[PDB]
């Protein structure tokens, strides 16, 4: 969600400047003349090396643990096989697993 | 800064008065260089003992 | 609840906190009495209260 | 409640009054009634406890007390939990008996159904026996409620008697009670309801179905479907394995179904409570003993168990204690990893079972946006017309087993 | 001592305040704790 | 109401946090020692008195 | 007889009883009015009444405007107005007019690509009771607002997170 | 500001109430003041009696 709005954010700033610029004025608006503010400025057709700069830093650095290669037992955890005995599924998932693979090069 | 005094009260510490206006963040705003400013500044002291 | 009704209560008024030329003018009344230093910049005490 | 008085001492007063009159005009027969409101047990508790104590003090002198009798009067007091009274006056020799009096049975509703309408107006086409076993549950000053609102609903109609149609509404109404829901939401209820519906038809573990509704009520505020109760279990306890895992499956066709027709980005809230009585089903059959892990599978539960009287006499409160020195530090990761196998491999089995029904899950949803209300006769002919081959040959394979 | 918290919108839910005062007392409590 | 907190049983055994136990105990043993020989180094040339 | 308060209808008759001698312009919606202020018992939408009428005859005027009516709202829904924000440094103006129209324009986008997002009302800088800022918007059929879907709760979180 | 800009009306009905009673304007029945504790409100208040 947060690179969602931050992808929004970074392409309407002159939008947001003209509605910056029009409140500091009057300290108030009603949702009408925030609309066609926001119209007239609409967002760019195409993106240059700027836009295209703008847009990446619109990324974030969060780091998801259990992202691919890290969605079975380890779970990308490095202590976790000295702090802990291997469950029984987890086990019976490696078997399984381990059979599956051993068959791809027969099937 | 507005005044710098050491052993007020006699304890074993130090006390600075600051002057801050209250009109540049009106009692509510906190920016990243403000915070890493005050980090700094707060061990200065160990520091240079 | 009731106090508020139309016509018994129906304005409320808002009044702030000094600022540094209010607590400047504050402090100057109150000692015009107590023995005080004539050269006081009352409004730099006032920049630091 | 007329001896309830926040002055000083005359409580007493009231009760030898009232037991000088009756010592006067004996033989007699003294009724108290809101007894339970006085006469629980005494406490140190707050001041009252100071006058309300010293009241009671004055009823336990009057039925035994001193004199060794007054007559033999007989005494009788209404209350509706004998165990909220202390022991000094309900023991023998101050209450010897102690009767009951429970909701009308069904001969009770059965002649109390007639008695209320000896002097009402009401016409001949009457069968007693349906309404007596049509209404069972409710006390009888509400079968006197629903006598009033059938005259008076024939009052507002014109009439001055009514037929067995209306008056089985106005029980119905005094049952479910009588809001506006819109066409948006409306088919939510649907299509909820038709797909339960559709899962406790085809699962051949679970009991058939009574009738299905989308017509919120006003204390559950979306449909529901009900099942025919089966007396064996109820009796006995007998719910077997086989049973539970058919009931996780049923707990979760619900939100199955609406992800199945609305799209997945149409979930609800309201599967919030289908999904806390799914969790409940797959811990209790870890807790029971019936895991496949092998250090669990046919010998412990979780923890340990202890039991804690309810609010009534014969009913006990469970609960478990799991802690270190039960469980081992990756037992507690391999229960977590099972019971959530448990959750979503049957929330994909009912998922597909509802995929290969698809025209039965319609059929039943469109009949009951129509009639708001359906027979579990209904449902089966729907089932048995349009649902799959294989799932009809696998329901028909354990039709006349009687306990599964 | 005449007698803020948090365990009501946690655990009952209760939000019994507009999303703006909510916001400003986050704001004033960290510069106050930071700051002063 | 189980612990969570397990990080090492495999040449060790530990939890999380504890990381500043040795080093507390290994100062508080040195220091205790060192107070202790130098009082028997005293008194050890001063046997007649 | 028990009754507690009234519904969005029972609010609209009585905002049409107090406001039947006055008189309101044309385009001043008493419905969606009477739909944005849900938990208020009778009198006090008196008070909003009257203190947008004050509000509108020491303007000069006699007929009601939108304006009014929302200064009456918020006189009572807020609170009391307070000292306007200091304008010596530019920070404190950019930061809470950059949160408004953050909030805005974000609601806008959204509600122009799934539908599910109401409308902005009014957005304003000036403070008013304890806030600094507002972004108000308009709310819906309480039918609206008997479940909450899943694209609904990730569009909550969004505006959540946009100022 | 706009607390005096509004008091100019309580001061005008102490003025005159005859005036501004039937005016249109309904009677200031009662004011409120909001503001900090030890604000001194009373001090303005001395101003308007």
């Amino acid at each position: 969600c947060s690179e969602d709005v931050l992808g929004i954010l970074a392409e309407r700033q002159e939008a947001m400047w003209a509605g910056i610029k029009a409140l500091s004025d009057r300290k108030e608006l009603l949702g009408s003349e925030l609309r066609d503010i926001f119209d007239a400025h609409p967002a760019a057709t195409s993106r240059d090396r700027d836009a295209r700069a703008e847009l990446a830093a619109a990324k974030l650095d969060m780091t998801i643990f259990t992202e691919g290669a890290n969605s079975r037992w380890p779970y990308g955890i490095e202590w976790l096989d000295d702090a802990y005995p291997k469950p029984y599924w987890v086990q019976q998932q490696e078997a399984e697993a381990a059979e599956a693979q051993a068959k791809q090069p027969a099937a | 800064i507005a005044r710098v005094s050491v052993c007020p009260l006699n304890v074993l510490t130090g006390f600075t008065l600051f002057v801050e206006d209250e009109d540049k963040n009106v009692n509510a705003i906190l920016t990243r260089s403000e915070l890493e400013g005050r980090m700094v500044v707060h061990l200065a002291g160990r520091c240079a003992e | 609840s009731a106090l508020i009704r139309p016509g018994r209560f129906d304005r409320i008024i808002y009044m702030p906190l000094p600022d540094a030329l209010g607590r400047a003018k504050i402090m100057q009344v109150h000692a015009r009495n107590k023995a005080v230093d004539p050269n006081i910049n009352w409004y730099e005490v006032a920049r630091a209260m | 409640a007329e001896f309830i008085e926040m002055y000083m001492g005359l409580g007493a007063a009231r009760v030898r009054d009232l037991f000088n009159t009756a010592r006067s005009v004996a033989p007699c027969i003294i009724f108290i009634d809101e007894l339970d409101a006085v006469g629980r047990q005494r406490q140190g508790g707050g001041r009252s406890n100071d006058e309300r104590d010293n009241t009671v003090n004055q009823l336990l002198t009057e039925m035994d007390g001193f004199e060794a009798e007054q007559q033999g009067i007989v005494v009788m007091g209404a209350t509706n939990r004998k165990d909220v009274l202390d022991a000094a006056l309900t023991r023998p020799g101050r209450f010897d008996r102690s009767i009951e009096v429970r909701r009308p049975d069904f001969q009770g509703r059965l002649e109390a159904v007639k008695v209320h309408l000896r002097d009402k107006p009401v016409a001949a086409e009457i069968d007693y026996v349906s309404l007596a076993s049509l209404m069972g549950g409710m006390s009888g000053a509400q079968i006197a409620g629903v006598a009033n609102t059938a005259c008076f609903l024939a009052s507002r109609d014109g009439r001055s008697e009514v037929n067995q149609t209306d008056l089985t509404l106005a029980v119905e109404q005094a049952k479910y009670g009588r809001r506006f829901v819109g066409a948006g939401r409306k088919k939510r209820f649907a299509v909820m309801e038709a797909s339960i519906a559709l899962a406790a038809t085809l699962l051949p573990a679970i009991e058939p179905v009574e009738y299905a509704t989308i017509i919120p009520s006003t204390r559950s505020p979306l449909g529901r479907t009900v099942l025919k109760p089966h007396v064996g279990r109820y009796t006995t306890g007998v719910w077997t394995y086989r049973y539970l895992r058919e009931q996780l499956l049923v707990a979760l066709a619900g939100r199955a179904g609406e992800e199945l027709v609305l799209g997945r980005d149409e979930l609800s809230s309201l599967n919030q409570h289908r999904l806390q009585m799914a969790r409940q089903v797959a811990w209790k059959i870890m807790n029971s003993g019936m895991s496949s892990h092998p250090d669990y599978q046919h010998l412990r539960g979780l923890g340990s168990n202890y039991f804690d009287g309810s609010s009534e006499p014969g009913r006990f409160q469970q609960t478990t204690v799991v802690m270190d020195a039960n469980q081992t530090r990756s037992e507690a990761v391999d229960a977590d990893m099972e019971v959530e196998g448990l959750l979503n491999g049957g929330y994909k089995q009912v998922f597909e079972l509802l995929v290969r029904n698809r025209a039965a899950l319609d059929a039943l949803t469109e009949l009951l946006l129509e009639r708001e209300k359906i027979s579990g006769e209904e449902v089966v002919q729907v089932v048995e017309e349009l649902g799959h081959p294989e799932d009809l040959a696998r329901r028909a394979q354990w039709a006349g087993y009687e306990l599964l | 001592r005449r007698p803020n918290g948090s365990f009501k919108e946690d655990f009952f839910g209760s939000q019994r305040d507009e999303v703006h005062e909510k916001n400003q007392v986050v704001y004033q409590l960290t510069r106050h704790a930071i700051t002063h | 109401p189980k612990r969570r907190r397990w990080l090492l049983n495999n040449g060790s055994w530990n939890f999380w946090f504890n990381f500043d136990k040795l080093y507390s105990e290994e100062i508080v043993t040195t220091w205790i020692l060192e107070s202790l020989i130098q009082t028997y180094k005293y008194l050890h040339k001063n046997t007649e008195l | 007889i028990r009754m507690p308060k009234p519904d969005t209808e029972g609010r609209l008759e009585i905002l049409k009883l107090h406001l039947r001698n006055k008189q309101v312009a044309p385009d001043v919606d008493l419905l969606q009015l009477a739909r944005d202020l849900p938990g208020l018992v009778g009198a006090d939408l008196a008070n909003i009444v009257n203190e947008a009428a004050m509000t509108a005859v020491r303007s000069g005027r006699q007929q009601l405007t939108a304006r009014d009516i929302y200064a009456g709202v918020d006189r009572f829904t807020q609170g009391e107005v307070r000292p306007s924000l200091p304008t010596a440094h530019k920070l404190p103006v950019l930061c809470f007019a950059a949160k408004e129209i953050g909030i805005a324009l974000v609601a806008g986008e959204l509600r122009d690509r799934y539908g599910r997002v109401e409308l902005v009302e009014r957005v304003s800088i000036q403070p008013k009771g304890r806030a600094y800022s507002r972004t108000m918007f308009q709310r819906g059929t309480d039918e609206e607002y008997q479940l909450m879907t899943r694209g609904r709760l990730l569009d909550r979180i969004r505006l959540a997170l946009a100022g | 500001d706009e607390v005096k800009k509004e008091i100019n009306e309580i001061i005008e009905y102490l003025r005159n109430p005859a005036l501004l009673r039937s005016r249109g304007v309904a009677r200031i029945g009662g004011v409120l003041l909001a503001g900090a504790p030890g604000t001194g409100k009373t001090l303005l208040a001395k101003a308007i009696a």
